[PDB]
């Protein structure tokens, strides 16, 4: 309930093949693996990158009104080799893709992509000449934030779902034995989880309350 | 193996491994506090997730960076990008191979003490110029740059302010200059080279508002911005034993060192120099960072004038009173 | 202390050999910093602790600014290392070489026809110079510091850009 | 520059190490999601439902 | 005696445990961890876009002076280091002599501040208006 | 009732971020007057092209049910007029020029932005200055990149 992903540079963004296959996991590689897993998803330095108004509410959620820090999560580094996540919080306008591909090429594996906002998603409320319709569109994408802005525990929540992600996903310890290709989960959706608790609400505060 | 002379050189031996794994622990679990002391200083928490108080978080920060791929550009000199945070993580490390922690307690009883804390400084620029140089980068050329002015700008006086409390103390040793302070602690006849030795150490570590190379906001990061995988880990854990080192020789210099009334004498250098390690958060956290410009002409035309002023004035008091 | 008065030694030849003939000036730099701190090692061997703790706080300030004017004019890719390449030909070096060798060899036999007792290594404090440099040697001292601003006022005065 | 500049400007310096002393000395103003929820107003716009009549039908 | 080469000892053991641990650091953080294969990850960082020319180019300075003048003061606080060792037992006719030399700095240093040296700011702002 | 910061005759960054201090004391002053004395009427004008039609009514009336019905689903048709509305933003000032062709669709939409201006003279004011001026200069103008392109 796994899948693969092998990147190779030498047409079409994004460059890597993916397929579905099955998890391999041993009595020491596999507690191996779950600690380096467990200290990836417990150290995330998401990479100082803006387009719009997104990356506004993503700073926001960097403030001590939030404190994205106690998740470890508020490094913040300016440079691509340095960080550890790229969150695309903006609009992916038709002059920027380059510049957001070249980034992302720029930043090093274990990486890991958040789109936030429905610009970043979809496109979203812009379906105009000069925008491309989602960033998903040539770079692959971890973890989806629906909102326009998605309010800052938002982002939190979804920070917490890339490290779910991290933590259930296989990597190579070492470049030079083993093999080099990325197994990332098939985890189960979270409008199927949340479906359970959604349907059964009934009644909500009226909006003459404040 | 059975002599007291072997036994004696073993204990010492064990005593410098001993102070060296706990000034590199320090200096890590130190990061981790600066995380946690600037979520207070700025009213939040910081890493309070990963075990209890956010303990774990460095060996997560550890796990993730021993498992970053370490990255050598193509375009790079690549001995001399190796070898930039090896300098960095060394020099302020043998820097603090000086500072007598306790009475019984130091790794070398060298004559020249703060003489080799001007050689390690004077050693520990190069890798701030390699790394600027090294890395072939535009944004690491200015942050080299910079890095080399503010250096002109706070080693034209560094040892200046210090050769006040080396008159007072009249030796070079650093046994000597803490006990010549079992009266009167140092910071009080030396204040103005006092302030001028801060000045001149938050400078040797680059620290803010010093952080002219390195600046976040003006260069994006500066000059390790090609630096990823262990080698910017050595260059955060070089500096923070950086930061260890001058608030030891502060402690060294100015308060006495071990020196205290009631507790015992580790305890005493412990408080002091986790005080000044809490100054140097707060140093981070609190005045902004002004242009290097003024900061070489106030460290050329302020500084350099008041150390030689102190210095003399230093010298008339200790021959007045002989 | 004799081995590293005799290893530091060694390390310095070498650096040294190796700044003479690079092309690329900032690696002839490093070498330059390694033989300095050679030489502060035979400095500190001897029993002159000040000569090898002003070698090493001093001489890195003096190589630093080296650094500066190097990043400043010289850097410009592989273009300034083919550039001394095409100037370094084996005759150009070959010539003055031997110069340098019969010179050594006479300063060598001068050197070894004294009467020696072997350096005993007593090390010799900063204190004695502090002495000796503000007692009998006060105008060398009064003097040097002239010269150091004659040399900063030539430095102004040439160095200027406009 | 003006020594008046300097003492004024050095006064500055420690008077502002002062305040984020006490900021430090201060209440943390966080809240702790996910730990505790977050408060909304009954008029938030967050996700999209289709609501029910009385009756128990469909309302659309 | 037997304190000194003990210490000897440990000095040596200190640099060489130095150095095997920043050595094995760095053999851990290059071994451990996968590698890349990307079309432009040998691009000098320039915020997201390609590079006019290079990084190695002839790039100016304005530190010149201030670096020759950091030299010579260099020089002279390395006088004052051997002076201020031995201040005691030098006497006051050490102290009328560094006071000399020191009268001698200050006045070089003034030179420089009034003539325009250690003064390089760009003429637009200089802090004015 | 609310007082206007007017500077000394010149433009620093200091005299830029401390009439903006001015101007949030103001907009506070402001916010006062409006807490303490509050109307109690309407909150949407009687105007038949009012869209859209508040929310009782068209729950409850026929009339209110279509013009609602036929502004959410067409559009309120606007007559063929041209129209013009200057404000002062919060980073200057603001405008709105629409053009009308009788439709339910703007035929023209203008939008002028003050961070435009601001960007375009840029050049005139930083040009001899060093890269640190740069950063404050573009710190002290009150700019978002929407606001420039549009
Ligand atoms: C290759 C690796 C580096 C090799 C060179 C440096 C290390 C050489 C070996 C030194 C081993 C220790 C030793 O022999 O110490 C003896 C002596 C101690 O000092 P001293 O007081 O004069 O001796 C009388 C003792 N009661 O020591 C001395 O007198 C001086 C010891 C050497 C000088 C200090 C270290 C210089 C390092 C230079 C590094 C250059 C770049 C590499
Ligand atoms: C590789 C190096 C291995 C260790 C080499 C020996 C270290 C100890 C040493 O050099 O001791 C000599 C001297 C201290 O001698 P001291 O105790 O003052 O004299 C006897 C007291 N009457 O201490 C010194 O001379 C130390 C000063 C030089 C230290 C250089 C350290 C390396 C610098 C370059 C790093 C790259
Ligand atoms: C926050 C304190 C940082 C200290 C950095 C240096 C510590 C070096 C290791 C010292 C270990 C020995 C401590 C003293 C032992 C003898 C006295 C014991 C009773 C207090
Ligand atoms: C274009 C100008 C180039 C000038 C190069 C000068 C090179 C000089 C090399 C001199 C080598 C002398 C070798 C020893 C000669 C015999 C001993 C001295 C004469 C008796
Ligand atoms: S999704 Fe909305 S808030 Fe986010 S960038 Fe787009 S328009 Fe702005």
């Amino acid at each position: 309930d796994y899948t693969l992903t092998r990147i190779d540079p030498n047409d079409r963004y994004p460059l890597q093949k993916q397929e579905i296959v099955t998890d391999p996991l041993n009595v020491f590689m596999g507690k191996l693996n779950d600690m380096v897993n467990w200290g990836r998803k417990n150290s995330i330095w998401p990479y100082n990158f803006g387009l719009s108004c997104c990356y506004v509410e993503m700073v926001t959620s960097f403030t001590a009104v939030h404190d994205v820090a106690r998740f470890g999560a508020e490094v913040l580094r300016a440079s691509p080799r340095q960080a550890d996540l790229m969150v695309v919080a903006g609009t992916c306008f038709t002059k920027m893709a380059p510049v957001i591909q070249r980034l992302y090429d720029q930043m090093l594996e274990p990486k890991w992509v958040i789109s936030m906002g429905a610009c970043a998603n979809s496109g979203g409320m812009y379906d105009i000449y000069s925008v491309v319709q989602g960033v998903d569109k040539f770079i692959p994408v971890d973890v989806y934030i629906p909102g326009c802005p998605p309010r800052p525990e938002a982002y939190m929540q979804a920070l917490m779902l890339l490290q779910e992600s991290i933590g259930k996903e296989r990597r190579p310890l070492s470049w030079v034995v083993g093999d080099q290709g990325v197994y990332r989960a098939n985890m189960q959706s979270e409008r199927e989880r949340k479906r359970g608790e959604r349907i059964a609400v009934t009644n909500l505060r009226t909006p003459d309350e404040i | 193996w059975i002599s007291p002379e072997l036994i004696e050189i073993l204990l010492t031996i064990l005593k410098a491994v001993v102070i060296l794994l706990v000034v590199v622990t320090c200096g890590a679990f130190m990061s981790f506090g600066e995380r946690r002391l600037l979520g207070l200083f700025q009213n939040r928490y910081g890493p309070n997730r990963v075990g209890w108080g956010g303990s774990l978080q460095l060996v997560a920060d550890m796990i993730k960076m021993f498992f970053k791929e370490d990255w050598i550009p193509k375009f790079s000199d690549r001995v001399i990008f190796t070898l930039a945070p090896m300098i960095a993580f060394t020099s302020l490390l043998l820097a603090f191979a000086i500072v007598p922690v306790s009475p019984g307690w130091v790794v070398a009883d060298l004559n020249i003490g703060i003489l080799f804390f001007l050689m390690m400084a004077g050693l520990a620029v190069y890798a701030v110029l390699f790394a600027g140089w090294s890395s072939n980068n535009k944004y690491s050329l200015l942050g080299a740059m910079r890095a080399s002015a503010q250096t002109l700008s706070y080693e034209v006086f560094l040892g200046l302010s210090l050769m006040g409390v080396v008159a007072q103390a009249g030796s070079f040793n650093m046994t000597d200059i803490v006990n010549s302070q079992a009266h009167v602690w140092n910071v009080i006849p030396q204040f103005f080279g006092f302030i001028t030795f801060a000045i001149a150490g938050v400078a040797v570590c680059h620290r803010h508002p010093f952080d002219q190379p390195e600046a976040e906001q003006e260069l994006a990061d500066g000059y390790h911005i090609e630096y990823s995988g262990m080698k910017f880990g050595l260059f955060f854990v070089g500096e923070y034993i950086g930061i260890v080192t001058i608030s030891a020789l502060m402690v060294t210099l100015f308060f006495g060192g071990w020196q205290g009334p009631l507790l015992p004498p580790f305890i005493w250098f412990a408080l002091k120099t986790a005080f000044f390690m809490m100054m140097f958060i707060l140093i981070r956290a609190s005045l902004p960072r002004p242009r290097y410009d003024q900061v070489m002409s106030f460290g050329w035309k302020i500084c350099l004038p008041l150390t030689l002023i102190n210095l003399l004035v230093t010298a008339a008091v200790i021959l007045w009173q002989a | 202390m004799e081995f590293a008065f005799y290893i530091c030694g060694l390390i310095a030849i070498l650096a040294t050999l190796r700044v003479i003939t690079h092309t690329n000036p900032v690696h002839a730099l490093l070498y330059l910093i390694i033989s300095l701190l050679a030489i502060s090692g035979v400095f500190f061997s001897l029993g002159a602790y000040f000569a090898g703790a002003l070698e090493i706080i001093v001489y890195a300030g003096a190589i630093m600014v080296l650094f500066v004017f190097v990043v400043m004019m010289l850097n410009l890719g592989g273009s300034e290392i083919e550039q001394e390449r095409q100037w370094l030909k084996p005759q150009v070096w070959i010539g003055p070489a031997i110069l340098s060798a019969i010179m050594l060899v006479v300063i060598v036999y001068a050197i070894l026809g004294v009467n020696d007792q072997g350096i005993d290594g007593t090390p010799i404090s900063a204190k004695a110079v502090g002495i000796t440099l503000f007692g009998p040697y006060v105008l060398a001292v009064e003097l040097a510091s002239m010269l150091l601003l004659a040399g900063l006022v030539v430095a102004f005065h040439v160095g200027r850009e406009e | 520059m003006t020594l008046k500049e300097l003492l004024v400007g050095f006064g500055t310096q420690v008077r502002s190490i002062w305040m984020i002393g006490l900021h430090a000395f201060a209440k943390r103003e966080t809240r702790m999601y996910p730990e505790e929820p977050v408060y909304l107003p009954p008029r938030y716009r967050g996700r999209i439902v289709l609501t029910r009549d009385p009756d128990g039908e469909e309302r659309c | 005696s037997t304190e000194v080469i003990a210490h000897h000892w440990a000095f040596a053991i200190f640099l060489i445990v130095a150095i095997g641990l920043c050595c094995l650091m760095l053999v851990g953080g290059w071994f451990l961890g996968g590698r890349a294969r990307a079309r432009s990850k040998n691009v000098p960082f320039e915020s997201g876009i390609d590079s006019v020319g290079s990084a190695r180019l002839r790039l100016s300075a304005k530190f010149y002076l201030v670096a020759m003048f950091f030299v010579i003061f260099d020089v002279e606080a390395l006088y004052l280091f051997a002076w201020s060792t031995s201040i005691r037992e030098s006497g006051w006719v050490g102290f009328v002599e560094a006071a000399i030399f020191i009268f001698v700095l200050l006045a070089g240093l003034v030179y420089l501040v009034r003539i325009g040296a250690l003064d390089w700011t760009p003429a637009r702002s200089r802090r004015e208006r | 009732d609310f007082e206007i910061p007017v500077g000394g005759g010149v433009s620093d960054c200091y005299t830029r971020v401390m009439l903006k201090v001015e101007e949030l004391r103001q907009s506070l002053r402001i916010l006062e007057q409006c807490l303490n004395n509050m109307p109690e009427g309407p909150f949407k004008a009687d105007h038949p092209l009012t869209t859209p039609p508040p929310k009782e009514r068209t729950l409850q009336h026929i009339e209110t049910l279509i013009t609602h019905f036929l502004q959410v689903s067409w559009g309120p048709v606007m007559p063929a007029n041209e129209s013009f509305q200057m404000i002062e933003a919060t980073k200057g000032i603001n405008s709105y020029y629409l053009t009308s062709d009788g439709s339910t669709m703007s035929y023209r939409t203008r939008i002028r932005t003050p961070s435009y201006a601001h960007l375009q003279q840029i050049p005139a004011a930083i040009r001899g200055s060093l890269v640190s001026d740069l950063i404050v200069y573009l710190g002290s103008i009150d700019f978002v990149m929407s606001d420039v392109d549009r």
